[PDB]
């Protein structure tokens, strides 16, 4: 077993300038492929709107990664501010939330 | 530019699937295959006397192993003596089946992919003073042999008739070069220190031995003849026989080399067959065990 | 040897219908039987039908019924039998119809049935998907400003798909991952790629990425930097 | 290594033996096979023929005989001599060296190659054009400086056959020369204007002459530039 | 005889348009105008000295490939004539150059104008002529304009000039003598001389006491 290293990207102004942010979890170097990645938008649970790929197990670690994303309208994101993560293993005796708060 | 041609681009008539209207098409004959009748108008070698029989090209002509096996009531023997010059008393005589597989290759002057000797080379004549009997020579190594036709080729497929098509050179697509045959010169010049060296217990310890190349006669008996990759090769060998002997690494000898594809082998009256092209570049590699 | 060659990979619009061609060689084309079969990305393998030649009769599955349709095209030449071309029509395409389509030739054989398939084909894609070409963006990733820390791009609504996305051009290889094209938004695939770096060379290097969608002639390189 | 300069009258009359000299230094020219290229003006270029160190002399079979190359090996001069010249032959001479090379593409001793050449010294080129005209010597008037660097200028009025030569102090001055197309008269004449940046707080004080060369009319130019106050 | 235009710095490829035969050996030439031809690449792939790096011609071909010219990175003074001179061995003695491609390149700057002046020379205004002279330099484009107005109406005799061309320094240039006299001068105030660019006019005024 193993333990990825957690991050949250922000969502940045270029995309939107466009109308449509990534907010973007991002997992790196565990083992075992499942996971059970959550999120959640102004410390609420949202569905519908993720679109979540993991990867395959590599010929030189034998590790995994994983990235989702929270796609929402313009209106939504600066509607409210505490934007965080929820990371969940079988090699983690801790959930492990990471934040990015907006504006802030 | 001429420089020394071989190849020569014809053009004639031939009928189409409905057999009353005809076109043109051409073709790409080699110079020895096309004689002078009187822009210049031309013709095949053959046509006063001879059918030319296309071969057909489902067929394959390949040296593969026959072996001669006797019915019941009848049995082969095989001589085991290794001085055996090839008459009188064998002291070691065994019964055999069916003898070894001998591969039917047919040559001139030299004879390819042979049966080997023992222990020395056996030179082997039947009335050794008569001048009109041939001397057959055997080797105990192999002397090697790299052939090869350097010029690419592909296939038209002009037809005849229904059903019944045929095969002619169209293009060289590269570069015109000759046919050659390459033998080793370290390797041939210690084979001819043997042939030498036995060749004197029949006539002569203090006698000159020397080698000259022919001295006349067709393609079929002036030069030496193959049989490899579906095509009929005629090297000039006026490169190997020449040398005298007085009784005291990597440079081969180059052997340039024709082809023809209208042969008439054993020269019947009125015969005559056809080798259709073969697609692509040629390889041959060989061995020289023997010589008449 | 035994050949089987399968062309092509063919990107179509819902309602429309595909012929794809199936060329064998090195046997006697009208001895033996030919099967034709699909590969779901996520329900498996799938039998379309099955032809036979030196007569041409077809059989096909009872699902697939009034829309696949195949033939055959045999050699005639009395002095060369050993191949022959196959065809297959699969009308009536929906988007649901994506997948990878094979043209399966079974082995010689004294004891066994027909189905066991030996020799394949290399398969070829067939897209349906009413999305037109369109090139890519790129949207640059990074954080702030000991740890290491991951830098990277976004290559978001793009078709069709691959793009061939390079390095500071393209060196920078190691610490490199990507991720499958994420599915369709609208229509749209997007790339995820992420690079990790120490996070005191962040502050000091420019980073580039290089996406190269070939089918639109579209390139772009965003600089990423600790903002 | 090896230093090429073009020689050659600038006007000759149409049907008249023609004649280029090739003036060549290094005297490493009997390692070399000599030729000559020519661009008539609107096309491409074109050969002319080859001489060799034995003389083995061949030309191109897109002209007729007239065409003769002598070389000599004393003086080291290169001739081209162009017979029964008509105004089809109006064109740029070079006159080129080249090597040998041979492809060898199978065995050697069958003759199973073929030679390539290649140019390695490129020359400064001749004009030469053919009419019935005659030479026409120049009319040069100096043009003088204004006061800002500052514009040295001369003037060459009615010259023909083109194009025109002019340096400054003798020759010393190459800094700061240029010279620009002889804009063509309707008289069938050029003139051709001269620019040479100078600084103003020296262009008052040295000797600047005009000086001109022309081989056709054979004539020498020096005619001092005059101050003045624009 | 052939254009050719890529951007400044963008990969340049000239095929030769020869149908080549058997075994060739290839040059090509700079032959950029002004001056002499200039062999790039010999025997396929030799760069002798005096040339630069960024050309290369084709050393690693097997036989049936096309051989084109790959240069990598254009500098200003690389507007030049690209000639391919191809040799075979199923043809005759080859005297024939075949074209060429001319390599025309884009995003170069940029106008900017000057008129040198120049006077009414003293030592022929005796012999009834005037040396009013503009040399006109600095550009690019270079299909410029020049003009001369007799205080605001257009006048053309007297004045010849050539076409656009080139200089050394990668920019273009224009040129004008003008067959004035001293009567031709004094029936009018002043000339101007005019050179435009892209719409914009340059105006510089002389006369026969402010030159
Ligand atoms: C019977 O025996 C006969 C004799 O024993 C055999 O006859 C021989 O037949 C072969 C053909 O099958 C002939 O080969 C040809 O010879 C050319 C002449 O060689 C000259 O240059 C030699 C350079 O030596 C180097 O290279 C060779 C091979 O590459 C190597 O063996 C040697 O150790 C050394 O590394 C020099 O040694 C010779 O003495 C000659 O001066 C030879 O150049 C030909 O190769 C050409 O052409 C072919 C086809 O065009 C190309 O594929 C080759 O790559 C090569 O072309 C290269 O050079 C060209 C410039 O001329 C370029 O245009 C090409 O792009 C290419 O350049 C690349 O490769 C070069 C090699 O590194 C580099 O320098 C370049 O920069 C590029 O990388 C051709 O092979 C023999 O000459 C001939 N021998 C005799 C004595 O005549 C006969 O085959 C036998 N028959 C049988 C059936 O066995
Ligand atoms: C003396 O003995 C030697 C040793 O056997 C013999 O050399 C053999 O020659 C045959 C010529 O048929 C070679 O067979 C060919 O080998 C090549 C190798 O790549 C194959 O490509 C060939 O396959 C083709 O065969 C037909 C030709 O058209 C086609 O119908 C077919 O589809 C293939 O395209 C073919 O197998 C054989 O390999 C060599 N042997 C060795 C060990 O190399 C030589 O011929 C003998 N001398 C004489 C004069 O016969
Ligand atoms: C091949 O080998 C055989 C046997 O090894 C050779 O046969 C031998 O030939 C010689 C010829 O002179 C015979 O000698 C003669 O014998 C008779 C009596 O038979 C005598 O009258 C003569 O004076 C002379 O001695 C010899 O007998 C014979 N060998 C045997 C075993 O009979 C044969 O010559 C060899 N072939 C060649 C071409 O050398
Ligand atoms: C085609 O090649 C042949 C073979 O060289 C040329 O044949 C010549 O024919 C004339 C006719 O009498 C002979 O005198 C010559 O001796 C032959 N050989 C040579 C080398 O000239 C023939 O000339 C060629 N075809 C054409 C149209 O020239
Ligand atoms: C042999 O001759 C034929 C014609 O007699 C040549 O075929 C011609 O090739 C040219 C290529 O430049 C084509 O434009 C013509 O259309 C061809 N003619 C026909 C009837 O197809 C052929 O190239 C010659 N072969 C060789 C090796 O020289
Ligand atoms: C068919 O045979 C005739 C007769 O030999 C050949 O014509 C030539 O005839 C004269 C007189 O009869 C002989 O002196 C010549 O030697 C003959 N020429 C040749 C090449 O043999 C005719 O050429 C022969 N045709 C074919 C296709 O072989
Ligand atoms: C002889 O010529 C044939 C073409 O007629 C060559 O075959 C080609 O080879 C190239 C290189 O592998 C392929 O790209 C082509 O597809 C081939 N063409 C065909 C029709 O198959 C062949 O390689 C040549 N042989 C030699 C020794 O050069
Ligand atoms: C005939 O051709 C064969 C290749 O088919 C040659 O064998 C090679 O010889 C060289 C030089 O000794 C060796 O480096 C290679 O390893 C040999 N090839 C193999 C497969 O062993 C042979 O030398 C040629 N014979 C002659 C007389 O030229
Ligand atoms: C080898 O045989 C060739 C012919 O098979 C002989 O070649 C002749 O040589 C003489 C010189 O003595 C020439 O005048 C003839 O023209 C040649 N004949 C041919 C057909 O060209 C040669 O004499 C023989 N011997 C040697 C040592 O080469
Ligand atoms: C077989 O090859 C020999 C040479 O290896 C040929 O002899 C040459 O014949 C020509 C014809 O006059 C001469 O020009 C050459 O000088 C000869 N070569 C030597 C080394 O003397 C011989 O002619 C060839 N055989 C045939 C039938 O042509
Ligand atoms: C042609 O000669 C070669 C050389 O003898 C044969 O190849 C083998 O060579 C090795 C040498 O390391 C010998 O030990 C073997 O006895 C040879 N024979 C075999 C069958 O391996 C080659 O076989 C010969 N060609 C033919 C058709 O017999
Ligand atoms: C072969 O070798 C012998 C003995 O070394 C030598 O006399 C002879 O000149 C060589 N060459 C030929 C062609 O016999
Ligand atoms: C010839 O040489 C052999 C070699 O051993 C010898 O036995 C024989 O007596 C010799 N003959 C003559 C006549 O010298
Ligand atoms: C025949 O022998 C002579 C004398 O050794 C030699 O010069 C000549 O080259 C030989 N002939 C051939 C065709 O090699
Ligand atoms: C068909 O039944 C026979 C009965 O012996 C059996 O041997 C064979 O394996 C069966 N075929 C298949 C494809 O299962």
């Amino acid at each position: 077993v193993a333990a990825p290293s957690v991050f949250i990207f922000p969502p940045s102004d270029e995309q939107l300038k466009s109308g449509t942010a990534s907010v973007v979890c991002l997992l790196n170097n565990f083992y075992p492929r499942e996971a059970k990645v959550q999120w959640k938008v102004d410390n609420a649970l949202q569905s519908g709107n993720s679109q979540e790929s993991v990867t395959e197990q590599d010929s030189k670690d034998s590790t995994y990664s994983l990235s989702s994303t929270l796609t929402l309208s313009k209106a939504d994101y600066e509607k409210h501010k505490v934007y965080a993560c929820e990371v969940t293993h079988q090699g983690l005796s801790s959930p492990v939330t990471k934040s990015f708060n907006r504006g802030e | 530019a001429i420089t020394d041609g071989e190849l020569k681009n014809c053009s004639f008539n031939m009928t189409t699937e409905l057999r009353d209207k005809k076109q043109k098409v051409y073709s790409l004959f080699y110079r020895l295959d096309v004689v002078q009748i009187n822009n210049k108008e031309y013709r095949l070698i053959n046509c006063n006397t001879s059918a030319i029989t296309m071969v057909c090209p489902k067929l394959s002509f390949e040296p593969i192993p026959i072996h001669y096996c006797a019915p019941a009531g009848f049995a082969i023997l095989k001589c085991k003596d290794k001085k055996f010059n090839g008459t009188g008393p064998c002291p070691s005589v065994s019964t055999v089946q069916c003898t070894h597989g001998i591969k039917p290759v047919l040559s001139t002057q030299l004879l390819l992919n042979g049966s080997l000797a023992e222990e020395e080379v056996m030179i082997r004549s039947e009335n050794i003073t008569n001048n009109a009997k041939n001397i057959l020579v055997q080797f105990n190594t192999p002397v090697q042999i790299n052939c090869t036709r350097p010029l690419n080729l592909t296939r038209k497929s002009i037809r005849i008739g229904p059903g019944q098509a045929f095969y002619a050179m169209g293009d060289i697509i590269g570069d015109i070069r000759q046919a050659h045959c390459n033998v080793s010169k370290a390797t041939w010049n210690e084979t001819l220190g043997k042939v030498v060296k036995q060749l004197r217990k029949h006539f002569g310890n203090n006698t000159i031995i020397r080698f000259a190349n022919s001295s006349g006669g067709d393609l079929e008996v002036t030069t030496h003849s193959f049989n490899c990759g579906g095509e009929f090769f005629y090297c000039n060998t006026s490169g190997l026989f020449n040398s005298t002997w007085i009784s005291n690494s990597n440079d081969s000898i180059t052997l340039p080399c024709r082809i023809k594809m209208i042969i008439n082998m054993w020269q019947r009256i009125g015969q005559a067959m056809y080798a259709p092209p073969i697609q692509g570049v040629i390889r041959c590699v060989s061995n020289i065990t023997g010589l008449i | 040897q035994v050949q089987l060659v399968q062309s092509g990979a063919v990107i179509k619009t819902p309602g429309s219908s595909v012929k794809i061609s199936c060329r064998a060689s090195g046997y006697n084309f009208r001895d033996y039987s030919i099967h034709w079969v699909r590969l779901i990305p996520d329900k498996g393998f799938e039998w379309i039908g099955w032809i036979k030649p030196l007569w041409g009769a077809v059989s096909y599955a009872r699902q697939l019924q009034g829309r696949v349709s195949m033939t055959r095209q045999l050699s005639q030449d009395p002095d060369d039998p050993d191949w022959g071309v196959a065809y297959m029509e699969f009308s009536g395409l929906t988007p649901a119809d994506t997948a990878e389509y094979f043209c399966v030739r079974r082995g010689s054989c004294d004891y066994c049935g027909d189905f066991p398939w030996q020799y394949w084909c290399q398969g070829t894609v067939v897209v349906v998907s009413s999305a037109s070409t369109k090139g890519p963006s790129v949207f640059p990733l990074a954080p702030s400003s000991g740890g290491t820390a991951a830098l990277g791009c976004l290559v978001k609504d793009y078709f069709p798909e691959p793009v061939t996305v390079s390095w500071n051009s393209g060196a920078l290889t190691s610490g490199v991952h990507t991720f499958p094209a994420v599915l369709q938004s609208s229509g749209l695939y997007s790339l995820s790629s992420v690079v990790t770096v120490p996070s005191s060379s962040l502050g000091t290097q420019t980073y580039i990425c290089n996406v190269n969608h070939k089918p639109s002639n579209t390139k772009v390189d965003k600089k990423v930097e600790p903002k | 290594q090896v230093q090429l300069q073009e020689s050659g009258p600038g006007l000759v009359k149409p049907s008249e033996t023609l004649s280029v000299t090739c003036s060549v230094s290094g005297d490493s020219m009997n390692n070399y096979y000599w030729t000559w290229i020519r661009q008539s003006p609107g096309k491409g270029l074109e050969w002319i023929g080859y001489i060799s160190d034995r003389e083995s002399a061949t030309y191109n079979p897109s002209l007729n005989s007239r065409v003769v190359i002598s070389r000599d090996t004393s003086k080291n001069q290169l001739s081209l001599k162009l017979n029964s010249v008509t105004p089809a032959d109006t064109a740029v001479y070079y006159c080129a060296t080249a090597r040998r090379g041979q492809r060898i593409y199978g065995v050697v001793s069958f003759g199973e190659f073929f030679y390539y050449y290649s140019m390695d010294v490129w020359g400064k080129g001749t004009t030469v054009t053919v009419s019935s005209a005659s030479t026409k010597g120049p009319s040069v008037f100096p043009l003088a400086p204004s006061s800002k660097t500052a514009a040295l200028g001369c003037l060459v009025k009615d010259y023909f056959p083109e194009p025109v030569t002019v340096s400054w102090n003798s020759g010393a001055l190459t800094s700061g020369v240029h010279t620009f197309p002889a804009v063509l008269q309707s008289s069938g004449l050029y003139s051709l204007s001269s620019v040479v940046t100078v600084p103003s707080s020296s262009l008052g004080t040295q000797t600047y002459i005009c000086n001109v060369n022309h081989k056709p009319s054979n004539t020498k130019v020096d005619k001092r530039v005059e101050p003045k106050s624009c | 005889v052939r254009p050719l235009s890529v951007a400044l710095g963008e990969t340049a490829r000239i095929s030769c348009g020869r149908q080549a035969l058997g075994s060739r050996a290839v040059q090509w030439y700079q032959h950029r105008p002004g001056q002499a031809p200039i062999l790039l690449i010999y025997n396929n792939q030799d760069r002798p000295s005096g040339i630069p790096e960024r050309f290369s011609g084709t050393p690693d071909i097997n036989f049936g490939t096309r051989a084109t010219l790959t240069i990598s990175g254009v500098e200003a003074g690389d507007e030049a004539d690209y000639y391919c001179h191809m040799w075979d061995s199923r043809s005759g003695f080859s005297w024939s150059f075949g074209g060429a491609t001319r390599l025309t390149v884009l995003g170069q700057p940029k106008a900017a104008p000057s008129v040198t002046l120049f006077p009414p020379s003293s030592e022929e205004l005796q012999a009834n002529k005037a040396t009013l002279v503009c040399l006109i330099s600095d550009f690019y484009p270079g299909a410029v304009t020049v003009a001369w107005k007799a205080d605001s109406s257009p006048v053309k005799a007297g004045v010849e000039t050539t076409t656009p061309s080139k200089q050394s320094n990668n920019k273009y240039a224009a040129s004008s003598y003008l067959s004035l006299t001293p009567e031709q001068w004094k029936s009018h105030r002043s000339y101007s001389c005019q050179v435009t660019h892209e719409g914009s006019t340059v105006e510089k005024t002389v006369a026969p006491t402010e030159c």
